[PDB]
């Protein structure tokens, strides 16, 4: 395995709201690594959120969050972003970040509540 | 003229994992450029390799194999892992020198009820060995008895159909992967 | 996909019990269904199994003539029928599902292949 993701950033914020998301990866080349953010609400599956790609050059969005979120890297850093703004209940979820699809890239996760 | 990965890519119809697919590429310039790129693959690792520098670099030996898995099941495509698809049905070597492309493909590899055309061995007596590929269908002997050809108790068909659906989370989505080695062996 | 059990809890030697396991979201066209003994500290072991559009079933040697596989008239509910419990029937089971190539048979003792579980019911015979 070696591969360690650790999410963090998500809060409690009332619709409307803002808030950024860190993902700090170790155990494997972050530099040569196309990035994703997925996320699965309490009661549904897991879901694709957005991409990056290895040099950050080109980008892609799930519809629902379109025009609202935006993606980043940081090779430097090893992190990975995700800035969430005008945040809607629909948002609801645990947050992961992978290089591989789904939610059990092995890292736990950051939490994201939209309700108030 | 240039290197023919739009076939491989483009290609309609994709191969079970467990029979994975194999194109040799060769004598050709490439501009991988235009693929690690896209932001349509959700998935791009390369090994062993800088992307950025694979135009500045010259190889003997360059194959592209395509198959599809579940979502859940692309972390095994890697050096060093396992799991029923690292052991049992494509295994790459620990000094791999390439890059693992993936992309969801749901909505050409699912439909309600269930896609059964897409399959992967759960059982096997022993790993395979890098980019070994077994496409047998003998009954696999859990059990001490021997099976005789007959599925049964500790006797199983050794090959897992996905069944997969749109509605399903994308860990268990299909997802179609393109694994480009990189061999710098001893060879013009 | 959920599957809820209902059905355990403290039965005598030789005593009866009847599982239930609801089958709602399956939309699979062909799968199985097993009931698995979870008992502390050993692999998880399938007792029962049959397949949707056959209802062929398929048993263990440790329970065969006393354990029964069905489903239900509307086909929501997979039941296990426990009869003759012994003290080796001791354990959590639970349901679970998954896609099966058709034409071919469910497997029973290992839990491969199986998607989606229940949370399971403990089934104490003292």
């Amino acid at each position: 395995s070696q591969v360690q993701l650790v999410e963090s950033g998500g809060a409690l914020v009332q619709p409307g709201g803002s808030l950024r998301l860190s993902c700090v990866a170790s155990g494997f080349t972050f530099s040569s690594f196309a990035m994703g953010w997925y996320r699965q609400a309490p009661g549904k599956e897991c879901e694709w959120v957005a991409t990056i790609t290895i040099t950050g050059g080109s980008t892609n969005y799930a519809d629902s969050v379109k025009g609202r979120f935006t993606i980043s890297r940081d090779n430097a850093k090893n992190t990975l972003y995700l800035q969430m703004n005008s945040l809607k209940p629909e948002d609801t979820a645990v947050y992961y970040c992978n290089p591989d699809p789904g939610c059990r890239g092995g890292g736990q996760g950051t939490q994201v509540t939209v309700s108030s | 003229n240039l290197c023919p990965f739009g076939e491989v890519f483009d290609a309609t119809r994709f191969a079970s994992v467990y029979a994975w697919n194999r194109k040799r590429i060769s004598n050709c310039v490439a501009d991988y450029s235009v693929l690690y790129n896209s932001a349509s693959f959700s998935t791009f690792k390369c090994y062993g390799v800088s992307p950025t520098k694979l135009n500045d670099l010259c190889f003997t030996n360059v194959y592209a194999d395509s198959f599809v898995i579940r979502g859940d099941e692309v972390r095994q495509i890697a050096p060093g892992q396992t799991g029923k698809i690292a052991d049992y049905n494509y295994k790459l070597p620990d000094d791999f020198t390439g890059c693992v492309i993936a992309w969801n493909s749901n909505n050409l590899d699912s439909k309600v009820g269930g896609n059964y055309n897409y399959l992967y061995r759960l059982f096997r007596k022993s790993n395979l060995k890098p980019f070994e590929r077994d496409i047998s269908t003998e009954i696999y002997q859990a059990g001490s008895t021997p099976c005789n050809g007959v599925e049964g108790f500790n006797c199983y068909f050794p090959l897992q159909s996905y069944g997969f659906q749109p509605t399903n989370g994308v860990g268990y989505q299909p997802y179609r992967v393109v694994v480009l080695s990189f061999e710098l062996l001893h060879a013009p | 996909v959920q599957l809820v059990e209902s059905g355990g809890g403290l039965v005598q030697p030789g005593g009866s019990l009847r599982l239930s396991c609801e089958t709602s979201g399956i939309t699979l066209d062909y799968y199985a269904i097993g009931w698995f003994l979870q008992v502390p500290g050993k692999e998880r072991e399938g007792v029962a199994c049959m397949r949707n559009w056959d209802g062929s079933t398929l048993y263990a040697p440790s329970v065969k003539g006393r354990f029964t596989i069905s489903r239900d008239a509307d086909k929501e509910v997979a039941y296990l029928e426990m009869n003759s419990l012994k003290s080796e029937d001791t354990g959590v089971y639970y349901c679970a599902a998954g896609p099966l190539p058709p034409g071919h048979s469910c497997r029973i003792p290992t839990p491969l292949g199986y998607d989606d579980w229940g949370q399971g019911t403990q089934v104490t015979v003292s």
